[PDB]
């Protein structure tokens, strides 16, 4: 054997067990989350509270890119930053020859490509991170999810971290009772829900929630943070819902 | 560019392939350099087991790398081409920018310079050479005889020998070799020399070549019946 | 095998712990600083005795006003010597003035971490940099290949640091005299040496204000040997 | 085991092992404490000496008017990263006569520690940071790791036996958040902090090292007969 | 990220082998038999196709390659080394001969280029050797007609007639038996053909054999006329009708 | 990284050894034999084909010998591909001093610097090196007749006569015992061709397993002449001597 | 600079050079010797842009000293003069050439034969039993045509040369301070003081 | 034995690395089938989407490379868009250097040298992929010419790729040796769609409703892919007979 | 042909005393025959009690003095906040005027 050392190298099954390894970085890290909704995305993700010295809402895990997109991962969060700050290039240089700010699909396979060229070497690591993302472009709303191996996919709803499962399980109820299709404020306050339930899988310590979002009608296809007056309402939805 | 670190430390604190590279100077033929009054004197042994040889035409163990200063060797005879075409180069290029021959002491740290850069360079292994040079620096009349080896130090020598059983001619040196008073004479310091490698050589026949340099540019190479002269000479006051 | 700039379990840099071990089986320099001045002493150990010591330059000028001691693969020193010198006089040429002891030390200590897979090694040598500025006076750096250096008021280094430096600890005051510290200096020599200490087996060199960086003639250091000998005898 | 040859493999877990043995130089490193309230940021560090005839190793380093940080573990490594802070510090004054934001500063920070752990050759920073600023949005205080993971906190301490000062500040948390306009308080608080870190040894006079940023007051560093007044 | 193999795969043995060149001349003796015969007034090379699928077209898989108007090619081992062979020496016998003389090159000359990009994979940092050996036939008007054998390793020998893979020990004796130096090129097509039979397995015709000649000139292949010195190129491929043509009076 | 994959063929056993230059010349020492003998009027170059094949041509084939220029030529021993590679950089050499000097270069100079690329295989680029062992013969008016030897360790030696590849301890010790130094020419040709024929693997030395080459003043006047022997001119020296 | 001569007679070369340096309205110098040894029986005289000529002549020397050291031995003058022409022949081509012209004169000890070669800037190499760069050839070369003998001896090379540099001194412009005679024989090179 | 971690030769002359890729393409679990019409070129592929949570709409296997020329492919999709990617790169660069749309074989054969250079050269891996390239070429009619990760390609009359290839295979060999031609003897590329789905039915044994199947389609000028109700009309059809 | 210089006119004075140094200089700024500014500062405090203008196309003044402003900063970074001397800023100013020789800055400066 050996044959999972070294990045790049197939196994006799086919497999990269460098990947699969970093697969496992990913399945560690705090949870986050994608849905999809009428006209737009939200985006939600879990803050560990290590401390009381941290200060609250000034550890920021959500990015956007552009000024459409907005994407979160979990797993190793620098790793997710410099995929960001790739997404960032390109995105500005397609707005630069193109002038049309980067479709969603467009920016996806950008991302894809990328993260699937850190396999294809023994010299680099793939990357330690799962990313949800998305936005609004000229034809409407897209959810993507991003993996370490290269793969990605559209989502109606997407989830991953430490409590995917649950999260999953929970997207998968929404998308069943809502075929017609879920509003943008009501999105967010699922997130909100999703996240709190998905927490139960890391209760130890507890947790400051972060949501963002946006919609072609509620941020005029902009990617915005949800904050204050929206935010709280978002807490309390979610805190009757767990009692 | 071919990049790996080939010379690196070990747990213990050594660069182990600039040790083997000295392994490598103890198994090449032996070389002597022992300085006089007013000469210094490059002796150097050549194996027997090739007969057939043509002596004409096949590289000297001493070079000149200008025509006042010698270089002598023990190791890789590959490997010491590339220091001596170095060490020319760099005789021309001094004189070129400093309207002067290089002393002794300045060749001498150059060649042990590039020694030095290839045991912490990526990509390439130390030279497998010890070298002795000899000489006199422009308008000098004091011998002047240093010594280098693959780790890049180098040093004065009033005399010294490398190469295979170079720590028995060492022992013979180090008793017979006087401070006070080093061989007054060209004749006394070639005996000297010859006598050196007689403990390690043979037959004193086509096995040791012996090179005088005196002052001002002085260089002349023994030819064979000079040498066995010296041969003949001291195994006939050995016999007492 | 394994990469040059590996870490250890524990936290430290393979290739700059064993060149420290190589630094252990140099030769012994020690540094004494005081208000009148820096001195440098160093064991020149010949391995044989048909070297001409003489020739065994283990201490070095970088600039009037700066002096430096070595230990361990000295011919590592060279390059270090030589950026050393290029720095001092090149901050003289940009700035019209000399340069700090301690910016000159930090200048020689950037090379240090510049290996890997830059050069394809930590150097194998320490050194130790003694100088004078207008600002911190008397000065004296040890310099290691992990690019760290501490300010000393005395330092060993080599084969017999850990005994010397002990023996610096109990000897050092904050009013010790230039020739009180040359003394010491020999006197801690002696004791870790080999070979009995002499004028040809060691070296003695200072920086002060006044004169600079010098190195002592082997005539000056042999009564400096001879004035230690009759002092210890003395009570 | 197998795995920690370089950063360039993870472990089958998803660990990166290098990662990790940088994380423990930090962990050997001498204690160093970042605190702060609404108008002043304050860095508390404990030097560490090689003997008794040596100097004691510098801790903290300026890299602009409003900005500097503290430092544990390998010291030049200490020395790039703040050679490179002081850099962007400076481009955003020349290009965009801007303060460099201590936001972004540690963003900065994460994106360069985080490339030396994804390619091959390359090996991560052996050191931690706790950086301290005034800006824009009032004082700060960061936490830097070589993993790239950068942290905004209260207040918070690194090194060996930084679990006793991190306890005390959280602690500690809603009095020394209300020292406004009150430089001498602050530091107070901070010193007391270490001193929850010591151990038989105490504060003295050529040990201690203290740093203050904040409204009316430049980054500036205490050592010497300057620290006396808080032992 | 970049090629950090700059060192050489292909190294000395204690013993003495260069283990990757034996390997691939391993790879060789696992390939589909393929010959070469050496006549008077011309040279044949041929080799089975070995079909890997019935569905798949064997008439889009050439192993029989024109290189230059009088020079082709056939090879034994991996196919796909061979695709890429066949470019680059398309390529060179331009590059390096016909943009500098005006014309194309001699066979030996052209073999000795290919020799050396073979001889490159087996030295030059990050590369395994090339996993053929190529039968090169040809005809330049100071040499006449040669037949060249290129091994992985880069060497190359001028051949009478040879055979390489599968087969090749017991289809060498055959040769040996057969050949001699008056042979025709009519002779030496029936001879190739015998010598394969022995080599193939399931279906022998037109369709399963390819087989290409290096023999008189060819007008009627040049597409052009109204230049006497140009009279067509040497290198015919046989067609699959007249391959089964010789096998009636077999 | 790739670091896992280097065979790192440019270092030094315990020994002080180069394990690649060592393995390289066992490598050698499988490949025909090559003999030079020099001569006070000329040299001969004499050189065994690897095991023929009868359906082999060989007229127009070159194995061993080679010509680096109309003074010079070579006799080779190891790997065909990696010789032809130096042997075009060493004709280019040769051109490169004519038209900088409108000398022919000195067989020393060419020599060296053949040797010298050798030698930086072994010390720097991390790539194995040339499996190949050259005898150098060739004439300049400086020293007359030479003939030289290179090895893979970049190590050249002057000989009056030697032998490279196979057999070369027996063929050294049997050209020692019969070689004299006020030798012809045609006495030469019999002595490398009577030596070939007891080191032989072979059963009997025939015309169509050897390369035959004489570099002679035996053209009119004070001018250089190189021989490459066609096959019956082989089949004749061969009959002449009695071999066959 | 200025006035370069060389004459070739039946056994040795003797290179003429002007003393003068004159840079603007000023004769900074009237010794100047416009030449370097090459190697023991060759000499290079040389005229043309100033910085240029020293640094072109110590680079030759530097080169054919580096060669002689290698092989312990001297080229022939063919061998240097064709070594030179092709530096020269590059540097035409260069960003900024060489504007330097320069004779080559030896003694081939191998031939025992006394060789001139007149070189240009350009590379313009030709052997010629008298040459001259520059103006000063417009009044020697048709002396020479006349006076000139292939057997003539050093001395009545040596009167030869004089009746050029009096004819240079009687018709040309500038002073150019004299002449530097050297002579390559076949016991190397020495210098006429006294002319 | 390193010689099992990089593209060198094993003591057999075997590459380990690309005989591993070739077990990559069936790590999807997906199977994929091309035939050829008189006018048209159809490849069709299973679909599936286990998860509920995915759009179905953006999973794919088939890429429209240029306007002429489709391509589905067997393997991850990581590795299936890097191929994509270059050959619409390929395909468009060819374009405009040569003046005339790219061909389904020289397409083919240049995808295929890439893929034979990862072979022999170190620092670069495989594509754990199997490439089918359809188009309707102007010169050759019909064509179908597949890539592998030895860098091997060929022609097909028809062909199969994924776990159940075999099955696939000879249910297509035995139809040509009933029908005695190269192709499927129909004038409506619908037909040849529907006999592409009849034939990967009878050998694989399974139903496909129309979110089962992924389909492509190459005539003259264009190739397309199909709707799920153009599948479903489809479908609809083979069931009325 | 684009031209990359410009003249921004005004004029700069400096007188030295026994413990004090005055720099002074107008703030006027032009070009051509047309009056950019009435306030215009070219005199400025650089630190370490080092003021400094430089006087012709007022880009490239206020370029050097940005240059050398930051050459004082890094100066403390590098030398441990060591004062800068009048005469090391002079030397330091020479080599950031030499070093655009062949482009050079079209100013006069006087600190
Ligand atoms: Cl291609």
């Amino acid at each position: 054997t050996g044959y999972d050392l070294s990045n790049s190298v197939f196994s006799p099954d086919g497999r990269n067990f460098q990947v699969e390894y970093a697969v496992k970085a990913v399945e560690n890290g705090t949870t986050s989350i994608g849905i999809k909704c009428n006209d737009g995305v939200v985006f939600a993700v879990e803050k560990l509270i290590t401390s009381k010295l941290l200060v609250p809402q000034k550890n920021v895990k959500i990015q956007v890119v552009d000024r459409h997109i907005g994407c979160v991962y979990s797993g190793l969060i620098p790793d997710g930053r410099h995929l960001v700050n790739r997404g960032r290039e390109e995105a500005a240089s397609f707005k630069k020859l193109y002038k049309t700010p980067i479709p969603i699909p467009a920016f996806a396979d950008r991302l894809g490509q990328y993260v699937q060229a850190h396999t294809l070497y023994n010299s680099v690591r793939p990357f330690g991170v799962s990313t949800i993302f998305g936005g609004v472009d000229k034809n409407g709303a897209h959810l993507y999810m991003l993996e370490p191996s290269g793969s990605y996919w559209g989502y109606k709803g997407a989830a991953t971290g430490k409590g995917r499962q649950s999260a999953k399980a929970e997207l998968e109820k929404l998308v069943d009772h809502h075929p017609e299709g879920l509003s943008a404020r009501e999105a967010v306050k699922q997130a909100a829900k999703i996240i709190y339930l998905a927490h139960e899988d890391n209760k130890e310590k507890d947790f400051e929630l972060e949501i963002s979002w946006c919609s072609l009608s509620e941020t005029n296809g902009l990617h915005k943070f949800v904050k204050g007056d929206l935010l709280q309402e978002a807490i309390d939805f979610a805190q009757k819902e767990i009692n | 560019g071919y990049d790996r670190a080939l010379s690196i430390f070990s747990p213990d604190g050594h660069i182990f392939q600039v040790e083997y590279a000295l392994e490598a100077v103890k198994r090449g033929t032996c070389a002597v350099g022992v300085k006089g009054k007013n000469c210094v004197v490059l002796g150097c042994e050549r194996r027997s087991t090739l007969k057939l040889q043509d002596t004409r035409i096949t590289p000297s163990k001493v070079s000149k790398i200008d025509s006042h200063v010698v270089l002598s060797f023990s190791g890789l005879n590959a490997d010491s081409r590339i220091l001596i075409e170095k060490a020319r180069v760099e005789a021309q290029s001094h004189r070129l920018t400093l309207e002067d021959p290089v002393t002794v002491e300045y060749l001498t740290r150059y060649v042990a310079g590039v020694q030095q850069r290839y045991t912490q360079s990526g990509g390439v292994r130390p030279f497998g050479v010890s070298t002795l040079i000899a000489g006199f620096d422009p308008r000098d009349d004091e011998p002047k005889l240093y010594q280098t080896e693959p780790s890049g130090i180098y040093s004065s020598w009033s005399a010294q020998t490398i190469g295979r059983n170079s720590k028995t001619v060492r022992e013979f040196l180090e008793k017979n070799y006087d401070r006070k008073e080093p061989p007054a004479t060209v004749e006394e310091c070639v005996k000297l020399t010859v006598r050196s490698l007689l403990e390690v050589v043979q037959t004193g026949a086509k096995n040791i070549e012996i090179t005088v340099v005196k002052p001002d540019s002085d260089i002349v190479a023994l030819s064979s019946e000079e040498i066995n002269q010296y041969v003949t000479q001291i195994e006939q006051e050995k016999q007492e | 095998d394994r990469g040059v700039s590996t870490f250890s379990p524990e936290g430290r840099l393979f290739q700059v712990e064993y060149s420290l071990e190589a630094i252990k089986l140099g030769s012994t320099a020690i540094g004494i600083a005081t208000k009148e001045g820096v001195v440098l002493g160093v064991e020149k150990r010949a391995t044989s005795p048909l070297l001409e010591s003489d020739s065994i330059e283990k201490i070095v000028e970088i600039d009037r006003h700066i002096g430096c001691a070595m230990s361990g693969l000295t011919a590592d020193a060279r390059s270090m010597i030589e950026h050393a010198r290029t720095a001092a006089v090149t901050h003289n040429l940009y700035y019209d003035e000399d340069i700090n002891v301690e910016s000159l030390t930090q200048s020689v200590c950037d090379l240090a971490l510049r290996f890997g897979e830059l050069m394809s090694r930590p150097f194998g040598v320490a050194l130790l940099i003694a100088g004078h500025d207008a600002d911190d006076g008397y000065q004296l750096f040890h310099a290691e290949p992990s690019g760290t250096f501490y300010r000393y008021n005395a330092k060993a280094i080599g084969s017999g640091s850990e005994g010397a430096q002990a023996e610096l600890l109990n000897e050092w005051h904050s009013s010790l005299t230039l020739k009180e510290a040359e003394l010491l200096v020999l006197k801690i020599l002696k004791q870790v040496m080999e070979e009995k200490l002499d004028e040809n087996n060691a070296q003695l060199s200072c920086i002060t204000k006044q004169d600079g960086f010098k190195i002592y003639d082997n005539e000056k250091t042999a009564e400096l040997i001879k004035e230690l000998k009759e002092k210890e005898a003395a009570e | 085991n197998n795995y920690d040859g370089d950063t360039v493999t993870f472990s089958p877990t998803g660990r990166l092992f290098q990662v990790e043995y940088a994380l423990e130089a930090i962990k050997q490193g001498s204690v160093t404490v970042g605190l702060r309230s609404n108008t002043h940021a304050v860095l508390v560090a404990l030097k560490r000496n090689a003997d008794e005839l040596s100097s004691y190793q510098k801790k903290i380093i300026k890299c602009d008017e409003h900005m500097g940080l503290s430092l544990a573990g390998l010291a030049p490594d200490a020395r790039v990263l703040s050679n490179y802070l002081r850099q962007q510090c400076n481009y955003s004054s020349l290009v965009f006569n801007r303060k460099l934001a201590v936001e972004r500063a540690g963003h900065l920070l994460c994106d360069k520690a985080q490339k030396n752990t994804q390619s091959y050759g390359g090996r991560p920073y052996g050191v931690g940071l706790l950086i301290i600023g005034y800006d824009k949005s009032g004082a700060h205080l960061l936490e830097f790791q070589p993993s790239g993971n950068v942290t905004e906190l209260y207040g918070t301490a690194i090194g060996a036996r930084s679990q006793g000062a991190k306890t005390y500040l959280e602690r500690t948390l809603d009095t020394f958040i209300k020292i406004d306009g009150n430089p001498d308080e602050l530091i107070k608080a901070g010193v007391e902090a270490i001193s929850q870190s010591l151990r038989d040894e105490s504060l003295t006079v050529d040990n201690l090292s203290i740093a203050i940023v904040g409204k009316d007051t430049p980054f500036t560093i205490y050592d010497g007969e300057a620290v006396a007044k808080y032992i | 990220m970049t090629d950090r193999y700059s060192f050489s795969l292909t190294t000395f043995s204690p013993s003495g082998k260069l283990g990757q060149i034996d390997y691939a001349l391993t790879a060789v003796k696992q390939g589909v038999t393929s010959l070469g015969i050496k006549a008077t007034n011309g040279v044949v090379i041929a080799t089975e196709k070995k079909s890997s699928s019935p569905l798949a077209m064997s008439e889009t898989l050439s192993k029989v390659s024109l290189l230059t108007p009088d020079i082709g090619a056939v090879y034994s081992g991996m196919g796909p080394d061979y695709r890429v062979l066949v470019d680059k020496s398309r390529k060179v016998a331009h590059t390096s001969y016909k943009r500098i003389y005006g014309e194309y090159p001699p066979t030996k000359l052209l073999v000795s280029e290919v020799a050396k990009i073979m001889q490159e994979a087996t030295q030059s940092g990050g590369v395994r050797p090339f996993g053929v050996s190529l039968l090169i036939a040809g005809h330049d008007e100071f040499n006449g007609f040669s037949l060249y054998q290129v091994d992985p390793s880069g060497s190359y020998f001028p051949w009478k007639a040879t055979a390489i893979g599968k087969g090749s020990v017991a289809a060498k004796t055959f040769l040996e038996k057969r050949w001699n130096d008056e042979l025709e090129l009519e002779d030496a097509i029936h001879i190739a053909l015998l010598t394969l039979k022995e080599s193939v397995e399931g279906e022998f015709n037109g369709d399963t054999i390819e087989l290409a000649i290096i023999g008189d000139e060819n007008p009627d292949l040049l597409g052009y006329t109204g230049i006497p010195t140009d009279k067509g190129p040497r290198f015919r491929k046989l067609t699959s009708q007249e391959i089964n043509d010789r096998l009636e009076a077999l | 990284g790739s670091r896992r994959y280097d065979s790192r063929t440019t270092i030094f056993s315990p020994e002080g050894r180069l394990y690649q230059v060592e393995y390289a010349l066992e490598s050698i020492s499988h490949a025909g034999t090559a003999i030079g003998i020099m001569a006070s009027d000329g040299i001969v170059l004499a050189a065994e084909r690897k095991v023929t094949s009868t359906l082999l041509e060989q007229d127009t084939s070159t194995e061993k010998l080679y010509k680096l220029n109309d003074k010079i030529a070579v006799a080779v021993a190891g790997l065909t591909a990696d010789a032809e590679i130096l042997i075009n950089t060493a004709r280019i050499h040769a051109q490169n001093y004519l038209k900088t000097y409108n000398e022919d270069i000195p067989v020393e100079i060419l020599v060296r610097r053949l040797s010298d690329i050798k030698q930086g295989y072994t010390q720097h680029g991390g790539l194995r090196p040339f499996g190949v062992s050259f005898i150098y013969a060739g004439y300049d008016d400086r020293y007359g007749y030479q003939l030289y030897t290179s090895n893979p360790s970049g190590n050249y030696t002057g000989w009056k006569a030697i032998s490279v590849g196979a057999n070369t301890s027996a063929a050294q010790t049997l050209l020692q015992m019969d070689y004299k130094d006020d030798m012809k020419v045609d006495d030469a040709i019999e002595l490398a061709l009577k030596t070939l024929s007891k080191t032989t693997d072979s059963s009997a030395l025939t015309y169509d397993r050897l390369e035959f080459a004489t570099i002679r003043k035996g053209a009119n006047d004070g001018e250089v002449y190189q021989k490459i022997f066609k096959p019956q001119e082989i089949k004749d020296i061969l009959v002449k001597t009695g071999i066959t | 600079m200025d006035i370069i001569l060389g004459i070739r007679v039946q056994d040795s070369v003797i290179l003429a050079s002007s003393k003068a340096v004159t840079r603007g309205i000023s004769v900074l110098k009237d010794s100047d010797d416009k030449t370097r040894q090459l190697s023991p029986h060759t000499l290079m005289s040389f005229a043309g842009e100033a910085g240029d000529t020293v640094q072109f002549a110590e680079y030759i020397q530097a080169n054919i000293q580096l060669y002689s050291i290698r092989e312990d031995y001297e080229l022939s003058p063919q061998a240097v003069s064709s070594f030179v022409r092709q530096e020269l022949a590059k540097s035409i081509r260069s960003r900024r050439p060489y504007q330097v012209n320069v004779l080559i004169g030896g003694y081939d000890k191998k031939k025992n034969k006394p060789e001139l070669y007149q070189i240009d800037y350009l590379g313009t190499k030709v052997e010629l039993p008298y040459g001259a760069h520059g103006y000063s050839g417009f009044y020697t070369f048709s002396l020479l045509d006349h006076h000139y003998r292939p057997d003539m001896t050093t001395e009545e090379g040596l009167d030869l040369l004089k009746l050029c540099v009096q004819e240079l001194e009687k018709r040309m412009p500038m002073d150019f301070k004299g002449v530097i005679v050297k002579i390559v024989d076949k016991d190397g090179i020495r210098q006429v003081d006294d002319f | 034995g390193y010689d099992r971690h990089i593209t060198i030769f094993s003591p057999e002359g075997r590459l380990y690395q690309v005989e591993y890729a070739f077990k990559a393409t069936n790590q999807t679990n997906i199977n994929s089938l091309a035939v050829r019409g008189k006018d048209c070129t159809v490849v069709i592929s299973q679909k599936k989407v286990p998860d509920k949570l995915l759009d179905p709409t953006t999973v794919s296997y088939i890429f429209c490379i240029s306007r002429t020329i489709g391509m589905v492919v067997n393997g991850p999709i990581p590795d299936a868009r890097n191929a994509a990617l270059r050959a619409k790169a390929e395909a468009a660069e060819f374009r405009y250097k040569y003046g005339y749309d790219m061909p389904c074989d020289v397409l083919a054969k240049r995808m295929a040298n890439l893929s034979q250079i990862y072979t022999q050269r170190a620092y670069m891996r495989p594509l754990g992929v199997i490439l089918t390239f359809v188009s309707v070429d102007e010169e050759l009619g019909p064509s179908i010419y597949k890539t592998d990760p030895a860098g091997y390609y060929v022609g097909y009359k028809a062909t199969a790729t994924g776990p159940k290839q075999q099955e696939i295979t000879t249910n297509l060999e035995n139809h040509f040796k009933k029908s005695k031609i190269d192709h499927i003897n129909e004038e409506s590329w619908e037909k040849v769609v529907e006999f592409a789905i009849t034939h990967m039915i009878d050998a694989l044994g399974t139903e496909f409703s129309k979110n089962d199947l992924e389909v492509g389609v190459a005539t003259k000028d264009k190739f397309f892919t199909l709707s799920a109700e153009n599948i479903e009309e489809r479908l609809v059809a083979i069931a009325e007979q | 042909q684009f031209n990359p210089y410009g003249d921004n006119g005004g004029t700069i004075l400096g007188i030295a005393g026994e413990d004090f140094a005055v720099l002074a200089g107008d703030t006027r700024n032009i070009t051509d025959y047309s009056i950019n500014s009435r306030y215009e500062p070219k005199v400025f405090d650089c630190g370490d009690n080092i003021v400094m203008s430089a006087n012709g196309f007022a880009a490239d003044g206020d370029a050097l003095v940005k240059r050398f402003k930051n050459s004082v900063k890094w100066y403390h970074f590098d030398h441990n906040d060591k004062k800068l001397s009048i005469n090391s800023a002079a030397r330091n100013i020479q080599h950031l005027l030499y070093g655009k020789r062949f482009f050079p800055y079209y100013v006069h400066t006087i600190i």
